[PDB]
């Protein structure tokens, strides 16, 4: 077996193989996940496909169990195996326990996942961050965020990738109870947060959607481009 | 006590070139020169094994190798290396005897072989072979000449030289070599091939040639390779 | 020890990895390999880079393999590395066939070999598979389908792409010409032969020089082919006689 | 472009832009680091070994040092460079040699033994991990099939067998000495194997040597036990030479 | 004599002239560490070391440099001490396994042979380094007579009449070649021991120290043991007086 | 000792199977589930050893269950089937197998309705008709008696009842719940409960 | 370069001494040991209004009687929080008896140098935590705190300061430190020294707070009680 | 220099720098002093504090009821000897039901001290260590380093400045053998006392003993428990 220490701390004390993974995802495509009363939604940008290219199999958003769904930014490669590894855990905690996966169990999980990567032999950290979307049990909206050094934090709303520090100073101006009262304005506000930062145009742009009691909904390029038409109604206008 | 190894000898280059098979390829190419005719109704093999010295018994070792009843390797490269790719492969035609009870196609030992050599290409503490394989073979009625590298990449053949002026040999075999040969013809082209890079003068000790046809694959007694050098 | 460890599976300051993207350019070196699906169908066209007087020809393709009953696949880099892929390709199609007694679907199978490819990105202190794979197939469930693979272990599905030499100029060419929606197996054929054309080296294009292998569903059974030496003769010539047609 | 390097192909056994194997190279010259020169030469009833037995100081014992060496009753073997490197190469091919019996129920024959090791050797060219033997082995014995053989391996994984052998430092002028004398068609006999083999060893180094300065190791058809001749032996084969 | 950056760092590298600089630098060590000595007479073997005093603090036989291999086999060693007590416990361990395997008291040149295989194993690898000394074994019995062999950092092993290692070990040999040990009982050996000792010791670089000596032969009945303070005060007093 | 029954008709399959949680010689539950849900199409019923019924089924719906969220698409009828079966059959040459005899009831949008019988052995066989348990043997007769292919929803249910009513009468063990659901083209339907 | 087992010429481990100055970089955690009873204290470092309050957790239970503040990657200090938390119920399972303070902090401090390439396990660690932790809590030797840094050495403390303003924070305890403080003036010492080295104003929402005394078990600050601790500035 | 990054490396003097990098360890450390009389092996040793705060680090550790070691360098590689030398006395005690005798036991330490320093990747144990025991041989003092050599001695000093405390136990050592215990433990006291500057002497909570003999098995006196040695106290000369 390989084993060579690859996560090392340098004389300053960083960890270098862990902050150029955090170069990936901000190379990565911007995903934005904002928690609402009573749906929470992510949205995924950046996409820029060749329209000759099915966008079916290229999508950022990924169902990881009934009541959890989550969004990813950086190498899309890596995303792959820590969503596949966290559905696992899904079913898992399902056959060890009765109850289903909280929302703070699978960012524990795929935080601690991340975490195991910076410290073992052989071994390169994921490239990747994730936004995580669910319900509670009893009901309670939760969104979750990780970063490739297998930190995690609760946030109302958040961004990562390119832009996100663009996007993210742009919700801390345009998160209050007037942009959340209605379950529209809330995707609104994710559409309206996107186009800001993105090459303009709401055919690049991907959005999921789950209600309190719902399965996951991923929306139509119909749907999203009926709330474009409603925010350059209230661009030239307001 | 030991313990190898477990990272690539072989990387990529900026280039985009695997380096080390390159550089291998390169000790092939500066080894004693080896030339395969496939001749319609058999095939022949044929290389250089000039020892440089009187000293050597001729008759010791040799460099075209049967692997089964109907299956013949010549090299060019290192001796070496060739000899644990011989051994690799008659244990490999054995295997699928053993399973099969049939006779292992030609084209099924090479792809089993070059998968060897490709392994040395990626696996952790050990640099790929130095030598390109000429292997020869009769099935299902017909003649076979498969070229195997360090690469573990393989190649089917009508006809080809390698080793030492393997650029010159090749050409000549464009211009020489016609489809529709008998063996018998295709042995005086082979040594004639050989003769275009050898430097002295040949004997039958100085040179090393086997033959496989419907009756198998048998090396060429040095009674035999006399009345050829005529 | 550690003096002659390569570290190949470490991270750029940038964000990247080397070893990745320096397997990529192995790819450019390549031969030229498209994939374009159509309504009836779907196929690869792919360049022959062994090519000589000289070789033998044994085998019905040089760079199409068949991993399904299903599905097939092209293959752009080095080619020992290829092999060993589509022989995995076919263990991970017949260990599904034997637990679910159904053919794999598509998707699955690309997603099952870019797991491997990205695990050795990842760990192990190994080079990764300089190798970019196209593959074609139908399933019950997405129908005719084609996927493009990269050595990094990232996969995505298209209507039209390609994957070799002068990739960039075949895929914009594509881009102009390619008709979503309309687009059936003899107008492919023919755009096939035409980005070739144009994209390969010796110019004037030959039946010994390209490759050719179709995908389509006959009788309830998905028929898989590779076009034989006078169809081939017949497609280049075709194209032969429109580019005679095109001044006055 | 000859002898050129790039990236640890000094270091450790990979290739170099030519193709070579410098480490393995370098583990020819460690065979001459022991400063010693010996031959082989096989006739048609026998074959004998010969190597020059330097003995620095009397408080050595002197029936400790050698370089003669038994691997079968009929197989023995002479051995040139690194004395640690040789003695382990000793030990390997003993255990082979017994393994084969226990396998196979037959004497391992010359050329079987010289190839195993060979191989062996070949595992340290290939792998990084460990460096060549800087030694050579001389095998001599007799097949009951193909009579005399005198067989040689390398630290490269080169095998033959020969007529007549050099190794180490005076190795070069040795076997220009042995072709001289492969020419000329002599009687090979008993008498003239050993002292072709004397003769060469005492001309290249020059030094008409006592009989304790030497070693001598034979194996004939009608006697086919590996004997060391000991001083009193020798000393008859070089009171023979001058007559 | 010596080659930097690339070709010393390793003992699975050659350098270009075919030498393994590890080894010869694992050479040095011995050739810094204080003078070890051991004769064979005409029965038994006789071992003397000295053994530089660091501190007066350190006991009187504490960095015991003779050591009990097997009952009947002494070991005297030179170099870094840390080795020499692991090969030390290699060569106790082999002499245990054959009695295990064979029912007798194991030969001394093969329990040389044994030991020299293991000492040889770690000069090939570059996952391990090769030992930093080398050592002595002596033994004495009625049907193999006296026996003395000496091992090195690379795995060589010789039979000797006479032999020394360590800082002085040509000093040493050219006082050894004086003596006809081939007719001396061993009780007139210790004696000449003590002495060459005292001549190698250099009592103007090295500060102070003490004489370790050890019995194997037909006085001790086959049985490695330590020379008694009587006899080595006896052989410590002929030592000083003869200095003159 | 428990029992299921399959009824397979031109459009759905019809499932039923006892509520007894049995000990020893005492009824521990008059209402106990011995349906799995593995899709919103497929159901798997499990009878057998007391305490690897439940683990292997919960494995396999589980299973199942990862199989959607990692396609996005569920399982068919028979690829599920043939999936419970090898998990089985590679169980059955070690030291611990699983004796368990169930029964996959399913709904393919293109295959249509689908019934699959399997022993402990893990034999798998596709049947119109199966029945698990010793109530088989009084049952299966009744079926093969009935049965026509083209047989509706309403005479399926009648025709179950004819069956459970042979267990009240013949049957020594006391059986007097069940549980009845349909699977079809909109999925599984919770049917009213059989009681006695 | 060189090994994770490598010592320097001054006699450290790199590794070590890395891992000690990215504790500097990680946000001050205070503890103080009253003889009624341990306090301990945390910035949070809030980067953004949106992050939610509550979400960050420096300070943690790991029994009824023990409470840990962390600082550093928190990353790797939530890997030996838990293994501390499961060292306790091995503890209380196999001998029907809450751990000391010590023993807690002694099972902890045996995973420090506990790294390595070769000669190991295909699992086994490749650096050390980058961590420093203060494990306050009460046992039958009365109220306790203890610090914990990388190099495994692990002491007794009457009070203590870690994080990037360490120095600042441990002159202002040195000065401010009666053996006899009570628990009322332990709270609010270590809530004035933490608004002086901070970059940040002190809100109810801002920073955790944490009492293990001998009465009461471990116990986590509810905002509304903050906000009494915090009138009296 | 580059032959100094690890222990497989030999130096062309002669030599292998990190064993002589690990004895660096040993000597930034806190100084102790071992020393015995004909009936019994006492330990003194200095505690430490980072800060006034803090409290001064442990010295003496417990290994058996007749051996008693004390620490200097490295406190992690401190505390695995003390386990191993822990676990081969239970071993003893279990298979022997006798007390393992002490040159045994640090012939233990020897062989295993060995082992890293000629292993790549491995390293040497960055304490040295002071063992007091007594068995049927009488008492002992034990010397361990870096370097797996070990030293049986009548009086011993290792760390910070112990060359102070190691010339005034050579003026001493004569007298140790017939010293009453309460002398014998000043003789340490007064060697320790040695070490520290001018400006500070032995206090009773930077001072800390262990003894082990004939009359009684090995004690840890720290705290109030040390103020009986320290009282009648010759005064620091110059
Ligand atoms: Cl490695
Ligand atoms: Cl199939
Ligand atoms: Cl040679
Ligand atoms: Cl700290
Ligand atoms: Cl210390
Ligand atoms: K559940
Ligand atoms: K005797
Ligand atoms: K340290
Ligand atoms: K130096």
């Amino acid at each position: 077996s390989y084993d060579r220490a690859i996560t090392v701390f340098s004389p300053d004390g960083h960890l270098f193989q862990v902050e150029y993974a955090q170069e990936a995802v901000k190379k990565g495509s911007t995903a934005v996940g904002v928690r609402g009363k009573d749906i929470v939604v992510l949205g995924v940008e950046k996409k820029s496909v060749a329209k000759l290219q099915d966008e079916r199999t290229v999508r950022k958003i990924c169902a990881l169990d009934d009541n959890v769904c989550m969004a990813f930014a950086g190498l899309t490669a890596d995303a792959r195996i820590v969503i596949n590894r966290a559905r696992v855990e899904c079913q898992s905690h399902r056959l060890t326990v009765e109850d289903p996966v909280t929302v703070e169990y699978i960012t524990r999980y795929i935080a601690s996942l991340k975490q195991r990567y910076t410290q073992s032999n052989g071994r390169r950290p994921f490239g990747i961050s994730a936004l995580i979307v669910g319900f509670d049990f009893d009901g309670t909206p939760r969104l979750y965020q990780t970063d490739p050094s297998g930190t995690y934090h609760a946030w109302k709303a958040n961004a990562i990738g390119r832009g996100a520090k663009s996007v993210r100073e742009f919700l801390e101006k345009n998160y209050t109870d007037d942009a959340i009262e209605t379950d529209d304005l809330t995707i609104k506000l994710v559409i309206k947060a996107l186009l800001e930062v993105v090459q303009s145009g709401g055919k690049n742009i991907e959005l999921a959607v789950m209600r309190r009691d719902q399965p996951l909904k991923i929306l139509n390029p119909e749907e999203i481009e009926k709330y474009v038409a409603e925010i350059e109604k209230e661009k030239e206008e307001n | 006590a030991k313990r190898g190894y477990s990272f690539s000898l072989t990387t990529f280059s900026p280039s985009g070139k695997l380096v080390q098979i390159e550089y291998a390829l390169a000790a092939v190419a500066g080894g004693a020169p080896s030339v395969g005719i496939k001749a319609a109704n058999g095939v022949v093999l044929a290389t250089e094994k000039k020892q440089k010295s009187i000293l050597y018994d001729e008759r010791s070792v040799h460099k075209v190798e049967p692997i089964t009843k109907h299956i013949g390797l010549v090299y060019s490269g290192m001796g070496p290396d060739y000899r644990v790719l011989v051994h690799r492969a008659r244990k490999l035609a054995q295997q699928y005897y053993l399973v099969y009870q049939e006779p292992i196609p030609t084209a099924q030992l090479v792809q089993r072989v070059a998968s060897v050599m490709q392994e040395y290409t990626q696996s952790g503490g050990v640099r790929p072979f130095g030598v390109s394989l000429l292997i020869c073979g009769w099935n299902e009625g017909r003649p076979y000449l498969f070229q195997s590298d360090p690469s573990g990449a393989y190649f089917a053949w009508k006809a080809t030289a390698m080793g030492k002026n393997y650029v010159n040999g090749k050409t000549f075999l464009e211009k020489r070599y016609n489809e529709d040969l008998e063996l018998e013809d295709a042995i005086h082209t082979a040594i004639l091939t050989l003769k275009e890079s050898f430097e002295g003068q040949m004997t039958e000790d100085n040179i090393e040639v086997g033959i496989c046809n419907e009756a198998g694959f048998r090396r060429l007694t040095p009674t035999e390779v006399r009345d050829y050098l005529a | 020890s550690r003096r002659y460890d390569s570290r190949t599976t470490i991270f750029s300051p940038e964000g990247r990895l080397y070893q990745v993207e320096y397997a990529m350019e192995a790819i450019g070196h390549a031969g030229t390999c498209l994939g374009i699906l159509a309504n009836d169908g779907v196929l690869l066209a792919a360049e022959r880079r062994n090519i000589h007087k000289l070789l033998d020809e044994v085998f019905f393709s040089e760079k199409i393999y068949k991993l399904n009953e299903d599905m097939a696949c092209s293959v752009a880099g080095i080619t020992s590395d290829a092999n060993v892929l589509t022989n995995e390709l076919r263990l991970i199609a017949q260990r599904y066939l034997l637990q679910y007694q159904e053919p794999i679907p598509c998707e699955q199978l690309v997603t099952a070999l870019c797991d491997i490819k990205q695990a050795y990105t990842q760990f192990g202190g190994k080079r990764p598979f300089g190798v970019s794979l196209l593959y074609i197939g139908w399933d019950k469930h997405y129908g005719f389908q084609l996927y493009q693979s990269d050595p990094s272990g990232n996969y995505g599905g298209w209507k039209a792409t390609c994957i070799g030499n002068n990739s960039a100029a075949a895929v914009s060419m594509l881009k102009q010409d390619y008709k979503e929606g309309e687009m059936t197996l003899k107008s492919a054929l023919a755009l096939a032969v035409k980005v070739l054309n144009k994209t390969m080296d010796v110019s004037k294009l030959s039946a010994e020089k390209v490759e050719i292998a179709t995908l389509t569903r006959e009788s309830g059974k998905t028929v898989i082919r590779v076009l034989k030496q006078k169809e081939v003769e017949q497609l280049i010539k075709k194209h032969e006689e429109e580019e005679a047609k095109a001044e006055r | 472009s000859r002898g050129s390097s790039a990236g640890f192909d000094r270091h450790i056994t990979i290739f170099s832009p030519e193709g070579r194997l410098y480490q393995v190279e370098y583990a020819f010259k460690a065979i001459n680091q022991g400063g010693l020169t010996s031959v082989a030469v096989r006739g048609k009833d026998c074959a004998v070994i010969v190597t020059q037995k330097k003995v620095p100081d009397k408080l050595l014992d002197s029936s400790t040092v050698t370089h003669l060496f038994k691997i079968t009753e009929s197989i023995g073997c002479v051995m040139t460079g690194m004395t640690a490197d040789s003695r382990s190469q000793v030990q390997r091919a003993r255990y082979e040699a017994a393994n084969w019996k226990y396998k196979y129920g037959y004497e391992i024959p010359v050329d079987m033994l010289c190839k195993r090791i060979a191989d062996i050797s070949q595992v340290y060219t290939q792998n990084a991990e460990m460096r060549p033997l800087g030694c050579c082995m001389i095998l001599i014995g007799i097949d009951e099939e193909q009579g005399p053989q005198v067989y040689k391996c390398d630290p490269a994984g080169y095998y033959c067998g020969f007529k007549a052998t050099a190794a180490g430092v005076k190795q070069t002028e040795s076997t220009s000495f042995l072709e001289k004398k492969v020419k000329k068609k002599f009687d090979w006999t008993f008498e003239q194997t050993v002292e072709t083999a004397i003769t060469c060893l005492s001309t290249v180094l020059s030094i008409d040597f006592k009989p304790s300065e030497i070693e001598v190791g034979v194996v004939t058809v009608e006697n086919p036990k590996f004997r060391i001749l000991t001083e009193a032996e020798i000393d008859a084969h070089l009171v023979a030479l001058a007559e | 004599s010596s080659i930097g950056t690339g070709y010393d760092l390793s003992a699975s590298t050659f350098s270009p002239d075919g030498r393994v600089f590890q080894v010869e630098y694992a050479m040095k060590a011995v050739e810094n560490s204080s003078t070890a000595i051991g004769i064979r007479c005409k029965d038994g073997v006789v071992f003397g070391v000295e053994k530089l005093v660091l501190s007066k603090l350190y006991e009187e036989g504490s960095n015991k440099r003779l050591f009990n291999v097997d009952r009947h086999v002494g070991m005297a060693v030179a170099g870094l001490l840390a080795d020499a007590r692991s090969l030390a416990d290699i060569a106790r361990e082999e002499a245990s396994n054959f009695r295990s395997n064979f029912g007798y008291n194991i030969p001394l040149k093969h329990l040389a042979d044994r030991v020299a295989m293991y000492v040889h194993a770690y000069t090939l690898y570059s996952a391990v380094r090769p030992f930093g000394c080398s050592f002595m074994l002596g033994s004495y019995s009625a049907n193999d007579g006296a026996q003395l062999y000496m091992i090195d950092p690379s795995g060589v092993s010789y039979g000797y009449w006479g032999c020394a290692i360590g800082k002085a070990r040509q000093a040493a040999k050219t006082e050894i070649e004086k003596l006809q040990m081939k007719e001396m009982t061993c009780r007139d050996v210790v004696k000449e021991v003590a002495k060459i000792i005292y001549i190698v010791h250099d009592e103007v670089k090295d500060k102070a120290f003490e004489l370790e000596l050890s019995w194997v032969g037909e006085l001790t009945k086959g049985r490695h043991e330590i020379v008694p303070k009587d006899i080595r005060e006896e052989a410590e007093k002929y030592a000083k007086e003869s200095l003159k | 000792m428990e029992y299921l029954i399959g009824i397979q008709g031109p459009d759905y399959v019809l499932v039923a199977s006892d509520r007894v949680a049995a000990s020893n010689i005492v009824q521990m539950k008059d209402d106990h589930d011995k349906m799995f849900k593995m899709s919103e199409k497929i159901l798997l019923l499990c009878v057998g050893e007391a305490g690897d019924t439940v683990q292997f089924a919960e494995y396999i719906q589980k299973n199942v269950q990862l199989y959607k969220m990692r396609n996005g698409y569920e399982l068919s009828p028979t690829a599920a089937a043939n999936f419970t079966r090898r998990n089985l059959a590679d169980c059955l040459r070690s030291r611990t197998p699983y004796h368990v005899n169930l029964l996959l009831a399913g709904y393919d949008e293109h295959e249509g309705p689908a019934l699959y019988y399997m022993d402990y052995l893990a034999a798998l066989a596709k049947a119109p008709f199966a029945a698990h348990g010793y109530g088989a043997f009084l049952t299966l007769s009744i079926l093969d008696r009935y049965y026509t292919p083209t047989i509706s929803r309403e005479r399926a249910v009648e025709l179950l009842r004819k069956c459970l009513e042979e267990l009240q009468k013949r049957f020594i063990l006391n059986l007097p719940t069940f549980s009845v659901r349909v699977i079809d083209k909109d999925g599984i339907h919770n049917l009213e409960n059989i009681a006695f | 370069d060189r090994g994770v087992n490598t010592f320097s010429p001054e006699g450290r481990l790199f590794q070590v001494e890395y891992a000690i100055e990215a504790i500097k970089l990680g946000s001050t955690a205070i503890g103080i040991q009253t003889s009624e009873g341990v306090c301990l204290a945390v910035e949070k470092r809030i980067t953004s209004p949106l992050m939610e309050p509550s979400s960050i957790e420096k300070i943690v239970e790991i029994d009824a009687h023990i409470g840990c503040a962390m600082s550093g990657l928190i990353a790797d200090a939530k890997t030996l929080i838990d293994k501390a938390r499961v060292e306790t119920q091995n503890h209380w399972f196999t001998y029907n008896e809450t751990m000391t303070v010590e023993s807690v902090t002694q099972a902890v401090s045996n995973l420090a140098l506990q790294f390595g390439e070769e000669d190991a396990d295909p699992g086994a660690m490749s650096r050390p935590f980058g961590v420093a932790l203060l494990f306050g809590g009460v046992d039958e030797k009365g109220p306790q705190l203890f610090h914990m840094d990388p190099s495994g050495t692990f002491v007794q403390c009457d009070a203590r300061a870690i994080g990037s303003a360490s120095e600042g924070a441990q002159s202002s305890l040195q000065e401010v430190y009666h053996k006899s403080m009570t628990l009322k003036e332990a709270i609010k010492s270590s809530l004035i020294i933490l608004k002086q080295v901070m970059e940040e104003k002190l809100n109810a929402t801002n920073i955790e707070l944490a009492t293990v005394q001998p009465g009461q078990n471990f116990h986590m600050f509810t905002k509304e009680e903050l906000e009494e601790v915090i009138k009296d500035i | 220099n580059q032959y100094d990054n690890d222990v497989t490396v030999w130096s062309p003097q002669g030599r292998i720098h990190q064993i002589e990098y690990a004895m660096e360890a040993v000597k930034q450390g806190s100084a102790t002093v071992g020393l015995k009389s004909k009936t019994h092996a006492v330990l003194v040793a200095l505690k430490r504090a980072q800060s006034e705060l803090a409290a001064h680090q442990k010295k003496i550790l417990h290994v058996d009821n007749h051996i008693g070691i004390s620490i200097a360098g490295l406190t992690a590689d401190a505390r695995l000897l003390c386990n191993f030398m822990r676990q081969e006395c239970l071993d003893s005690r279990f298979v022997f039901d006798r007390p393992l005798p002490v040159s045994r036991l640090v012939s233990l330490i020897g062989s295993k001290t060995q082992i890293p320093t000629q292993r790549y990747g491995r390293r040497p144990y960055g304490v040295g260590l002071l063992i007091a025991g007594y068995d049927d041989m009488g008492p002992h003092i034990f010397q361990t380093c870096p370097s797996a050599n070990y030293f049986d001695c009548r009086a011993m000093s290792i760390g910070a400045r112990s060359q102070s405390a190691r010339t005034y136990l050579e003026r001493h050592m004569s007298e140790f053998m017939e010293c009453n215990l309460d002398e014998l433990v000043k003789h340490g006291l007064r060697a320790l006392r040695e070490t520290l500057p001018a400006e500070q002497d032995l206090t009773t909570k930077n001072v800390s003993i262990g003894i082990v003999g004939k009359d009684l098995e090995f004690t840890i006196y720290d705290d109030d428990d040390v103020s009986p040695f320290l009282d009648g106290l010759e005064e620091r000369p110059q």
